């Protein structure tokens, strides 16, 4: 279900972090390789990727194995947590607030950008009290019901 | 790398920034270096180079010729004293500049934002059903 573009990127973070040339990275690389592609996950998570298929103990691994464990994690859709953690990078304070106007920006400007039509219904369904702001804690729970 | 290589980055660079603003889109960028000649060059596919470069970003997400300058030359070059040395005196030979992102934050906002479109989208896509 991976996306071409998808590939491409796979290919260059993995290539790009393959010290050697030798076709494989190390599994202590894996996590540079996923922040490369704008994925943070956590120790943990990235300790449970590593567990999985390095089964050998080598400490390597090849491009196969990667879009295997790429494909297998992000195929899963997100939780309502995971969702309402994406909300936090875009949120300044931290407080669960932000600006109908800077939703609207990052909806429209990054990834797979909100047509007019969407955002502006996010909007509507967002910013409930016509104030401006968006408390994205109770949107995320209103969106995943 | 010498005079040779840095004429021509500000020639190229020239033709992306008619204006001299200073300043390239980032959407344009991976065309910018492509287009260099080696050694400054860093060709295509290099989208996710240049997010490991974390070059700062700026509002309307526009990013500095000399902050490109610089890690492209760091590249070929690598964290030196030379390099330190080449740096500073190519900024005062080169002598409103505030960051927002960096190319590396700015690929995570990607992810996380897709994050909520393709829940916003699942949310549309139930409604229409119910
Ligand atoms: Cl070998
Ligand atoms: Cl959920
Ligand atoms: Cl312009
Ligand atoms: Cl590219």
């Amino acid at each position: 279900q991976l996306t071409e573009e998808q590939i491409a990127e796979f290919k260059e973070a993995f290539s790009l972090f393959d010290k050697d040339g030798d076709g494989t990275i190390t599994t202590k690389e894996l996590g540079t390789v996923m922040r490369s592609l704008g994925q943070n996950p956590t120790e943990a998570e990235l300790q449970d990727m590593i567990n999985e298929v390095d089964a050998d103990g080598n400490g390597t691994i090849d491009f196969p194995e990667f879009l295997t464990m790429m494909a297998r994690k992000m195929k899963d859709t997100d939780s309502e947590e995971e969702i309402r953690e994406a909300f936090r990078v875009f949120d300044k304070d931290g407080n669960g607030y932000i600006s109908a106007a800077e939703l609207r920006h990052v909806m429209t400007n990054l990834g797979e950008k909100l047509t007019d039509e969407e955002v502006d219904e996010m909007i509507r369904e967002a910013d409930i009290d016509g104030d401006g702001q968006v408390n994205y804690e109770e949107f995320v729970q209103m969106m995943t019901a | 790398l010498g005079e040779d290589d840095f004429e021509m980055f500000y020639e190229t660079w020239e033709k992306f920034d008619p204006d001299a603003t200073q300043f390239i889109a980032y959407s344009r960028l991976s065309d910018f270096v492509d287009t260099l000649q080696e050694p400054l060059r860093i060709a295509k596919p290099n989208k996710i180079k240049l997010i490991t470069l974390d070059l700062p970003m700026v509002p309307g997400d526009k990013i500095h010729c000399l902050d490109i300058l610089f890690a492209l030359t760091k590249e070929v070059l690598g964290d030196s004293g030379e390099m330190d040395a080449l740096k500073q005196t190519m900024e005062e030979k080169f002598m409103s500049y505030e960051p927002i992102t960096t190319t590396l934050k700015r690929k995570h906002e990607e992810v996380c934002a897709i994050k909520i479109q393709r829940a916003y989208r699942r949310h549309l896509l139930q409604r229409s059903m119910k």
